[PDB]
């Protein structure tokens, strides 16, 4: 019951897997630059939030 | 190029026969390119009846 509607986040992103117990507070845009991405740079901009 | 209407949607039932799923994601020509449930990448060490 609040109208903070953008103060909760959460991620989809992969290949990011994480051993026990650590934090990655890095936002970036994904930008593969290379091949896995449709083999264009600048497309497939995932938000990482 | 020939492709039916959406009601009346063709059927085409692939088996039997060893598929390669690189081409499908290494391709510009498609636009819009979403898999759910499975992750495309991993669709070529998957196999399925």
């Amino acid at each position: 019951k609040v109208g903070g509607n953008y103060n909760y986040l959460y991620r989809l992103f992969r290949k990011s897997n994480l051993k026990p117990f650590e934090r990655d507070i890095s936002t970036e845009i994904y930008q593969a630059g290379s091949t896995p991405c449709n083999g264009v740079e600048g497309f497939n901009c995932y938000f990482p939030l | 190029t020939r492709f039916a209407s959406v009601y009346a949607w063709n059927r085409k039932r692939i088996s039997n026969c060893v598929a390669d799923y690189s081409v499908l994601y290494n391709s510009a020509s498609f636009s819009t390119f979403k898999c759910y449930g499975v992750s495309p990448t991993k669709l070529n060490d998957l196999c399925f009846t």
